[PDB]
């Protein structure tokens, strides 16, 4: 089962301040230290710091400058990381990490997106693209739907709740006025379509927002 | 308050002196030496710590005759003294056989 | 013998943003290291202590960092009373040493001089001497030119230059020109000008007095 | 409060001795190192020696030429140190240093300039500078006074006894003729001058000598 858990995405804007969250299922000792990762966009990973939950003892980076503080709340079996004063320097994809105190980090976090902008959130309008009837098949057929008009990253697409998954392709965002855009395809066998349901489901967590929509033939 | 219990407390006492005195003279004695590590009071007083229970960690050891000289009356004061707490608590069992037997 | 190296040797940086020297030793030194500043004309000052322990009273913007042989100052949004040389020093192996300094320099936006002629001073004539002071204050860049004139026409002896590190106040440079004449020299001349060339302006901004 | 006191210059013919001070207040233990460090014109912080006053046991720079001898009156705390046989490489600003005896010098000694010449000592000339008749003025009026025709370094300049001190320049002096020259600047609100004295300090601590002299207008 999965771990560690973090909200997808968090929106900043500059010089304000930020609380990211991280709990923790499964085998949770006293001996455990929480760490948290830095991945800039393109780029390699950063460790920030490292919090044992049982006492509160936290350990920054000091190479870089110490933006965060750590605390972490017992009950819950939650980590939290206090980051202030962001500028675009900090917008990043932040992990969390299980570290049964050897070394290595075991079990990883899904990533916080972190966006600092003054730009306020969008909700993404998805559409379907089903092919032209002029436009033939054969032994495929590959249909999609369009995401756009959204802010900040990211999106999670997915093809019948994840369950179709062979063949799918989901191209980076492409940033244009504030907003983002991008596609998605997935590839079936002729014969299933449309007489078998396709629909992709795209979840945007800065608006909480999640929609449906199934592919059918133009008229 | 026996013999073996007054001296183990005053060995214990005179050891923390020897220490202390044996940190502030080892740094005394290295300074002026080419390459000598001993050269910082607070350094002086683990290397003390480590040399009185007979530990040596890496080449963190004196390099000069006295300092030297230091880390000898470091050392046998070091092990007096965990000799006569073994002593001392050596005493005390052979006491209470005495007592066990109704000798 | 420890040799502290610290590359580079002037280090440049726009206001504001976050600077970082190295100083590298010759051998493993574990965190026995300790990072002075020193400005102009002033005394060494202690920074931090132990690699990376602060000492109080220094501004939360400096830190240091790194163990072994590489070790890093860095300072938060550079102002103008940062620049200074700057110093580190081991304390791991007799005898103590220090590196070569860095200098910190900071790359503002460009500046217009300040112009100002001084006349020589009555006392300075009572005991039979001239002297024309013509300053030039709060410039960027500090490449400038002085150009001195008498009635017109130009003179090259007797002028004497000195510039200044650039201001820990606004970081920018000053420059003193002195055009030094006996009595007599003086007084029989009327006008004294002195010129200035500078980036800012292709106009030479000049200051002028005459004797009478 | 000041801890350490050294005399401002010293000036040595070449071939000749000069003992340097260095008395100490506040916290003086007895596990306390002197130390010297020199420092030649535009170049770098050179270690010269330590000695711990308690005891009087000293140590010396072997990389350089033991030019030095450190010694230490107990009483009055004060620590100097002994340099015999005096070239123009000696000719350098030399401070004390005190050091806990745990690596980094804490507090540091003003700095003795010492200059190697066989020339006299000579006061400074010190002449106002007040803008000409002909000169208009602003907001800021910059006003200064001329020092020249002393000898050796250095010389101390404040404005209106250290009191006024935002917008002063003290230029670095040229030498010429065995003495040495220099200016310094004041930009104060055209409303303040004269109305409120201006008044600018000059200290020769080679000769002794120290000099007040009020700006005042042309006539
Ligand atoms: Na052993
Ligand atoms: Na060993």
């Amino acid at each position: 089962q999965v771990q560690l858990q973090q909200p997808g995405a968090e929106l900043v804007k500059p010089g304000a301040s930020v609380k990211l969250s991280c709990k923790a299922s499964g085998y949770t000792f006293t001996s455990d230290w929480i760490h948290w990762v830095k991945q800039r966009p393109g780029h390699g990973l950063e460790w920030i710091g490292e919090i044992i939950p049982s006492y509160g003892r936290a350990n920054y980076n000091e190479k870089i400058q110490k933006k965060a503080t750590l605390t972490a709340d017992k009950s819950s079996s939650t980590a939290f990381m206090q980051l202030s004063s962001l500028t675009s320097e900090d917008s990043a994809v932040y992990y969390c990490a299980r570290e049964r105190g050897d070394g290595y980090f075991a079990v990883w976090g899904a990533g916080t997106t972190v966006t600092v902008s003054s730009a306020k959130t969008t909700p993404p309008s998805v559409y379907p693209l089903a092919p032209g009837s002029a436009a033939q098949t054969n032994s495929m057929v590959t249909l999609g739907c369009l995401v756009k008009g959204y802010f900040p990253e990211p999106v999670t697409v997915t093809w019948n709740s994840g369950s179709l998954s062979s063949g799918v392709h989901t191209f980076p965002a492409v940033l244009q006025s504030d907003l983002y855009t991008l596609s998605s395809s997935v590839t079936v066998p002729s014969s299933s379509w449309p007489s078998e349901t396709v629909t992709c489901n795209v979840a945007h967590p800065a608006s909480s927002t999640k929609v449906d929509k199934k592919i059918v033939p133009r008229d | 308050s026996a013999l073996h219990w007054r001296a183990a407390g005053a060995a214990t006492v005179l050891l923390v002196i020897v220490l202390l005195a044996g940190s502030y003279l080892a740094v005394l004695a290295e300074r002026g030496a080419p390459g000598a590590q001993l050269i910082t009071y607070p350094r002086a007083l683990w290397w003390s710590v480590a040399t009185a229970t007979t530990v040596g960690y890496g080449d963190l050891y004196p390099v000069t005759l006295w300092g030297r000289l230091v880390a000898v009356v470091v050392m046998v004061a070091g092990i007096t003294s965990f000799g006569l707490v073994t002593a001392a608590l050596a005493t005390w069992f052979v006491g209470r056989e005495q007592e066990r037997r109704g000798h | 013998d420890i040799l502290l190296t610290q590359s580079p040797a002037i280090l440049s940086v726009s206001p504001g943003e976050r600077v970082s020297f190295s100083c590298r030793a010759s051998q493993s030194i574990g965190t026995d290291i300790h990072w002075y500043q020193q400005r102009t004309n002033g005394s060494p000052r202690l920074l931090i202590k132990y690699a990376s322990e602060s000492i109080s009273g220094i501004p939360s913007r400096f830190s240091g960092s790194g163990s072994g042989t590489d070790f890093t100052l860095s300072i938060n949004s550079v102002e103008s009373e940062d620049i200074a040389n700057y110093y580190c020093q081991q304390s791991n192996r007799w005898p103590f040493t220090f590196g070569s300094g860095t200098k910190l320099e900071i790359k503002r936006a460009d500046a217009a001089p300040t112009v100002s002629i001084f006349p020589p001073s009555s006392e300075q004539l009572t005991s039979g001497g001239a002297s024309v002071v013509c300053f030039l204050n709060n410039f960027y860049p500090k490449d400038i030119n002085v150009k001195w004139k008498i009635d017109g026409s130009e003179r090259q002896n007797g002028v004497l230059n000195s510039w200044t590190d650039q201001d820990s106040k606004d970081s920018t440079y000053s420059m003193s020109s002195t055009l030094t004449l006996t009595k007599d020299e003086y007084e029989r001349h009327n006008s004294y000008t002195c010129e200035a060339t500078h980036k800012t302006s292709t106009s030479p901004i000049v200051k002028s007095f005459n004797r009478n």
